[PDB]
């Protein structure tokens, strides 16, 4: 295809995250929430994400109850079967901005804005995409490119024409850890807590995984030592003919 | 007489695993049946445990995938775990497939377990396939329209096919949760063909890399090749764990991450790594019904290998012409694998018709006649 | 009867043959005779039968 | 134990003459009338009793269990049951 | 237990149904929706029913998608996101008469009006059952017996009080089809009519079942003459013995 | 040589039913081997069926079943096919038990198929209510709660294996996805080990009704017995069609089309007519762990009759003293039957207790003692 409708391939960045033995980092999951919640939550949902997600890996469990007592969920009816809303406990899922895909798609000139919950593993390029994507909006679209109404030039994404415009500056959040909030900083940041978003078992999974390859290399050599030693009476097999 | 012998059950057991005679000399490509026999005892427990925790019903399919991504204990392993083994599985029934070609484990007296492995290998892409279905992903939805409509070729009740085997108009809930059933049975049986595959087997033995008798010189399976499986078991679990646990998605495609949406196909359409040499076959021909029956008789011509092989010698290890031969026919099959996945343009339309020709022209002419060939130089090359 | 045990009955071919063929005639046959003797015993009480009131 | 056709395992059977005739030249059922009638009363009654002794002890047995459960539960059977409990 | 916890069993009564070869009149499984949608409609619901399962039933397709047509239901959100009904279709069920069990009990003294899509299965007794509870309120209570407050004397039901009140009384309905509406008469109607929706399939069931007993009976008549046929060589057989 | 006989895979099939010898005196109770594998495939068929259209999730399960009773064409069938064909294999699983007590073929040499039958009996009891409780009706919650409730009687970490097998708190919507898997896996595992009881049982062939040996008189398999199968097929499908088609609930219980209320059970609480009998056992006994092990003991003291049974005479053809005592045995197995389903009061609570004793003392007691007196009245008798 055209470079154009395929979109530039991302730069492949050393996130924290990348390396076998490495881990997110959690302070940067934590930053990076505050950019959703302040930036992205606006018109993107993170509906596979429950506030017991965050405990423990970004907000304490008070942080977290404190941000799901904030908001009201649908209850139970009442006893005359009338609805009722109660405040978010920590099981409650956050919640999205738009309550279909028609309000979201209304309120962003006819494109929808996809669930970020998943975006990292659904994206060719994962944390990559999301980083170029967020910081790749050029000032002026390259010579040439007609964009269709309401569409932003981002090479990153496919066709050239996002319905997302550039939403990261410089300042837009004001980090809480005292960190200089730089379009890329944030971006960065964001991009991080939605790879942990995608993958939340992350760095389980890679600690596990080392004390695998540990053992299963230790069993494999054994198992090779175990294979020539039993197999070694029919490799040292000698013969001797004489002919009948 | 040893109990091992004397009782009827532990007598099949055995049979099989124990006092079984192989051949002294299976070098190590020799041990994918027995990957594959543990690759299909990973996939029955995870898929079992995955099924479990699975909602079948199309509403619920992704979002339960997803539950068991996030909120099931060790769901995240057991998801990746069955899904790379999926992967492995074909990686080892190629290997296996292989290796069988290339030593003439498809010559008599053992074109029986040759054929019924063919029949496996159909099983494994038709199980494999309802079961990527099932997480009814983008990729996943896409698929079945595909594959549901592989009967459309079937000319005037073709289509009628169709409809029944979706329960709908189109893929849909119906059809959703008549693949999980389908899923979680064809491993059965697909078990249990391979079961008869080495029930067939039994009669002549395992082949082995010279291609002559080994009735000179037996070993038992144990300890012998018991031991030497364990090898293989420790380093395809080292693969394994590379991929489970560190790139659990290397294998997979972005778009099965999208749920099911029937009003849009990815731009980008590219299925399974191990469907694809068949995918670019039936991209390759132009015709509807062509390319279905092009693509299923690229397994099903494995069936005449037994027929269109005219060598007296049986194998590929002292048969120099063959062995090339061999070499081209696979990097052919690669080859038709990396044309699955690239885009349909110039100047890859021609070339996967180039390869598909090749690999069609394996079986039909080169074989039989280098085969032919070959036989000649023997007898004339040692006179 | 003899000719007709060697037309249809003899070779094996021709008896499945006839099996079948007379398999797809009571098929026919029976459905059509018990629908009309399901209609019968049960006159006036189902839907085709009140029916023509709407 | 057993064999298999050839080698069944019987002792060496010598001096039985066995005969038979094609199912196409007997009649199936012929003395079925008498067989249908008599042999099976002649069966049957061979074996009543071992059927009529437990069947009509345990319906006795349940018979007066469930004739006690419903006359217990009646305004008479008030102050057995209050013993019952 | 006390009859009175058991509650008295119902009358055999003989339905049309009853019978091996008998379907439902469909005369009276129709005047049976008309008790169901002018009297129970309004405490229980039928949930499991949708408008095509009356058409060729009980009625045709043209009077079913008036029913249909004359309610509201959710319809998928406008351009704007906006919820929006529509006018009913003959795929969509019955609607109940309460939005949630907590408002059906509120509006029961307590008690909740079961669906009764299945009560003709779920009840020992089905058909007889509810003809028996529906006309099975006396006049009077049996001398002795305290309902509890808010329930009603029936004997039909175990304990002995139901918390739905007598509902049929002659004339509650004006049948369209002239037929007098007497208490037994709607009550033999909708008990019929609920039978039907426990079981909609009953009429094809037992018509298959008839041309199945036929051909097995057929079958099982050939078998047995042709295992007595394949079997009479060995039933046959003589021996002589010769003591060697 | 014929091809049935040369060919190793045709030749197994050839050894189980065709040439399979077998004695030329079976009588009809020698049929309900073949019914249950019949039973045994129309709940596979109708089983698998069933698992296309059933949604294994909780909040949709009931309604997935009321859905494949209205909705999908003869799904009615289906539905009672399976639910009824359920209730004829525990007819002929009894009929079938009953037939080996009654002729001694638990004896030496068919101990071990007799054993694998015990365990094919406790799958079949969990197989049967692992489905029934995918309904989610108020039976099928509450049968969920006691089933996995069993396993609080072991101590200490019984009330933790509950909860893991609920995974829950409670029986929710994990137990009934969880039940969906082994329902739908338990009768492959059934159908191996009915395979393999009929492979142990190769060794000796079959008992017949006189207890001698048969070697002096065989009869191929097939046509005979397969002739007399059929008999026995369509007797059975006689039996079949008059429950599915015309009577298809009155086998089951009324609670089971309520949805599950897990706030209430109903006051009428009795299980499946098959589980009757154990279920009485369980309430006889009134200590917990008592109660359980009673029940559980109750199958599997079954593998002791090969010990207990001390006769040098196979069966009971020709023991009048012990057919007498197997009828009384018999009758209360139906006894503690019917008390499984009367209510728990005076005077059935101390008649549930007395069957209970009587059974246990069948197998501990009295067949010992009576075995010993009739091999003493053998050999007395016939001086
Ligand atoms: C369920 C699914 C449906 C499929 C149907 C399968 C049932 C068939 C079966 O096993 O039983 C038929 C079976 C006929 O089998 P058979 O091979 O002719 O003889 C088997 C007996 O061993 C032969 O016993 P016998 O020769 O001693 O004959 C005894 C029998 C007479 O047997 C008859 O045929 C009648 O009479 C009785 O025992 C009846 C008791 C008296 C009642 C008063 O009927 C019985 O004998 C039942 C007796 C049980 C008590
Ligand atoms: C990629 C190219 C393949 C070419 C292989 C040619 C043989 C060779 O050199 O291999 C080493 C060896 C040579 O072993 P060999 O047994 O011929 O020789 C051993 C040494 N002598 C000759 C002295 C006895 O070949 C194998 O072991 C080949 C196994 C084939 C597996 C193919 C997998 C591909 C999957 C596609 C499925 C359709
Ligand atoms: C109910 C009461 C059962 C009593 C049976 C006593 C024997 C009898 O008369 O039966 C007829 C026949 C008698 O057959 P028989 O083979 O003993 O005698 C044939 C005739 N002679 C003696 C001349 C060779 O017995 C059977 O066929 C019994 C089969 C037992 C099946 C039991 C099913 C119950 C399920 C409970 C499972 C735990
Ligand atoms: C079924 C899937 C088969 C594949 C297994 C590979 C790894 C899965 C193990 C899970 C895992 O992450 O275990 C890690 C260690 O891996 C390991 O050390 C496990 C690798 C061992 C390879 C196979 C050896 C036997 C495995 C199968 C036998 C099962 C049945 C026999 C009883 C660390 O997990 P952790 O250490 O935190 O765990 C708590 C105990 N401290
Ligand atoms: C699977 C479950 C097995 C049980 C079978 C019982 C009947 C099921 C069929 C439905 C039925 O009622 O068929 C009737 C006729 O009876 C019949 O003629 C059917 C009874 C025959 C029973 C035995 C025959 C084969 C059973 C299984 C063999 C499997 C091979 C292929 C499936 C109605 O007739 P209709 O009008 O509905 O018929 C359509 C064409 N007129
Ligand atoms: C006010 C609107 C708006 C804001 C603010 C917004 N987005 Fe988006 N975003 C969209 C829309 C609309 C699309 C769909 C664009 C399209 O498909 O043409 C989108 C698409 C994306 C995509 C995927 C594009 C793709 O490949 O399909 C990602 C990733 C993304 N947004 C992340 C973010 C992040 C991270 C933020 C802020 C930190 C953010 N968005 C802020 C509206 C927004
Ligand atoms: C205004 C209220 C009301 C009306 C009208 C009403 N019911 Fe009910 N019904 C109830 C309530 C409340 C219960 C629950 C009683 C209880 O469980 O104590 C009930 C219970 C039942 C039951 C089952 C009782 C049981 O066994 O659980 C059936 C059957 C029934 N109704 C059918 C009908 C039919 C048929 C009609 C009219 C043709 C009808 N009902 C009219 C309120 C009503
Ligand atoms: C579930 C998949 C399969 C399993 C578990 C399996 C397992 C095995 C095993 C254990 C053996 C004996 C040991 C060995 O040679 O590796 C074997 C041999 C064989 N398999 Fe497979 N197999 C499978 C699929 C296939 C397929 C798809 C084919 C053919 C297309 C095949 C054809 C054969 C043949 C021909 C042999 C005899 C080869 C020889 O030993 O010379 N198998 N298989
Ligand atoms: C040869 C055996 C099997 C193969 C080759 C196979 C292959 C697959 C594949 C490729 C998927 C898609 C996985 C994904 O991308 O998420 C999958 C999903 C699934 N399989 Fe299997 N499978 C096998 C056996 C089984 C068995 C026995 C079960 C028992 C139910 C099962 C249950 C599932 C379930 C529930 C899913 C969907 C959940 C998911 O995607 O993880 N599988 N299978
Ligand atoms: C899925 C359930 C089962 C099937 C399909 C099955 C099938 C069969 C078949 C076909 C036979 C040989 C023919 C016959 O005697 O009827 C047989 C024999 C036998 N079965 Fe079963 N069976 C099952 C369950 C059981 C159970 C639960 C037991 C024991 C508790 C049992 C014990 C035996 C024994 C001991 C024999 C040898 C009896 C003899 O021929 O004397 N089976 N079974
Ligand atoms: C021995 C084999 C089997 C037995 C004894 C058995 C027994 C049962 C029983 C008693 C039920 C409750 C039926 C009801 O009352 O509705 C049931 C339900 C079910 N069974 Fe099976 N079953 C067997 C095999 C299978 C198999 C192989 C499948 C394959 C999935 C299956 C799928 C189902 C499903 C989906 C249900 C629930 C839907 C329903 O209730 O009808 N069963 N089974
Ligand atoms: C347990 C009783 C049932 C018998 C079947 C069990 C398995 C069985 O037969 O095991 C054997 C170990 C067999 N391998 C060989 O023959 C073998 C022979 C020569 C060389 C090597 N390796 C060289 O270095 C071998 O590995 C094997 O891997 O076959 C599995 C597939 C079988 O499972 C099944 O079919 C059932 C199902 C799980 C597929
Ligand atoms: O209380 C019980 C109960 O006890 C069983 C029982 C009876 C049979 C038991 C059983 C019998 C034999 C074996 Cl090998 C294992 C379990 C299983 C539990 C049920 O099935 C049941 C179903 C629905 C509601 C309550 C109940």
């Amino acid at each position: 295809m055209t470079a154009a409708e395929h979109g530039l391939h991302p730069a492949e960045y050393p996130w924290p995250q990348n390396g076998m033995l490495s881990t997110f980092d959690h302070a940067s999951l934590r930053r990076g929430y505050q950019v959703y919640k302040e930036v992205c939550a606006a018109c993107h949902s993170l509906d596979r994400i429950a506030w017991r997600n965050l405990v423990g890996v970004t907000h304490t469990t008070d942080e977290a109850k404190a941000f799901a007592e904030e908001l009201e969920y649908d209850d139970e009816p009442d006893d005359e079967g009338n609805p009722r809303k109660r405040p978010g406990k920590l099981a409650d899922y956050i919640p999205g901005p738009y309550p279909n895909e028609q309000a979201a798609r209304a309120a962003n000139q006819g494109a929808l804005p996809p669930d970020l919950s998943l975006i990292a593993k659904a994206r060719h390029g994962g944390a990559d995409y999301i980083f170029a994507l967020l910081t790749g909006y050029p000032d002026e679209p390259p010579a040439g490119v007609v964009l269709a109404p309401g569409m932003n030039y981002n090479p990153y994404f496919p066709g050239g024409g996002i319905g997302m415009a550039r939403t990261l500056f410089d300042g837009v959040v004001e980090y809480e850890d005292g960190t200089p909030a730089t379009t890329s900083q944030m971006a960065k940041d964001v991009a991080a807590f939605l790879t942990w978003a995608a993958e939340p078992e992350h760095d389980e999974r890679k600690k596990l995984g080392l004390k695998a390859i540990i053992v299963i290399s230790a069993m494999l050599g054994l198992s090779v030592y175990i294979k020539k030693f039993k197999w070694s009476p029919i490799k040292n097999r000698k013969f001797i003919y004489n002919p009948p | 007489m040893a109990l091992r012998k004397k009782n009827s059950l532990l007598n099949m057991a055995n049979s099989y695993v124990l006092d079984s005679p192989q051949p002294s000399n299976l070098n190590y490509f020799w041990n994918f049946g027995s990957l594959l026999a543990l690759c299909l005892v990973i996939q029955l427990a995870t898929g079992i445990t995955l099924a479990m925790h699975y909602t079948s019903h199309a509403s619920l399919a992704f979002d339960s995938v997803e539950h068991i991504m996030r909120d099931v204990n060790f769901g995240w392993f057991i998801r990746y775990a069955h899904a790379n083994t999926a992967s492995f599985f074909f990686i080892c029934i190629y290997a296996h497939m292989g290796r069988n070609i290339y030593y003439g484990s498809y010559k008599t007296p053992r074109v029986l377990p040759w054929s019924i492995g063919v029949i496996i290998f159909l099983l494994l892409i038709i199980t494999a396939f309802m079961g990527y279905v099932l997480v009814f992903g983008q990729m996943s939805l896409w698929g079945a329209t595909v594959i549901c409509n592989l009967v459309s070729a079937i000319p005037w009740l073709g289509e009628d096919i169709v409809h029944f085997l979706w329960g709908g108009f189109s893929v849909g809930n119906p059809t959703l949760q008549r693949f999980f059933a389908l899923h979680y049975l064809m491993p059965f049986v697909l078990a249990v063909f391979a079961l008869l595959h080495l029930i067939a087997l039994h009669t002549a033995g395992s082949s082995n890399p010279l291609g002559i008798t080994s009735n000179v010189d037996k070993l038992s399976m144990h300890p012998y090749y018991s031991f030497k499986d364990l090898i293989t078991v420790f380093a395809f679990l080292l693969m394994f764990t590379l991929f489970v646990f560190f790139s659990p998605d290397k294998l997979g495609h972005p778009d099965n991450y999208i749920p099911a949406n029937p009003m849009v196909t990815p731009a980008s359409i590219v299925p399974e790594w191990y469907l694809l040499p068949f995918y670019a076959i039936l991209r390759a021909i132009p015709d509807k019904l062509g390319g279905v029956i092009a693509m299923v008789a690229a397994i099903l011509i494995l069936l005449i290998l037994p027929i269109v092989d005219r060598s007296i010698i049986r194998g590929n290890a002292f048969k120099p012409i063959s062995k090339l031969l061999f070499g081209f026919f696979i990097c052919n099959f690669l080859l038709l694998g990396v044309l699955g996945q690239v885009h349909i343009e110039p100047p890859f339309i021609v070339l996967g018709q180039i390869c598909t020709i090749f690999y069609f022209s394996y079986f039909l002419i080169l074989l039989p006649m280098v085969s032919t060939i070959e036989n000649i130089f023997f007898y004339i090359g040692s006179l | 009867a003899t000719t007709f045990y060697n037309v249809f009955v003899k070779r094996n071919s021709a008896f499945v043959a006839t099996i079948l063929a007379s398999a797809f005639v009571f098929d026919m046959t029976f459905e059509t005779a018990i629908d009309n003797f399901w209609d019968r015993i049960n006159a006036g009480k189902q839907w085709k039968d009140i029916r023509h009131k709407y | 134990y057993m064999g298999w056709w050839g080698h069944m395992g019987s002792p060496p059977q010598k001096g039985i003459a066995g005969y038979t005739i094609s199912p196409f030249a007997a009649r199936p059922f012929a003395g079925v009338v008498h067989a249908a009638i008599f042999n099976t009363f002649r069966r049957t009654k061979n074996q009543a009793l071992f059927v009529i002794l437990p069947v009509s002890f345990f319906y006795y047995v349940w018979t007066q269990a469930s004739e006690k459960n419903e006359w217990l539960y009646t305004k008479a059977g008030r102050h057995e049951l209050a013993k019952a409990l």
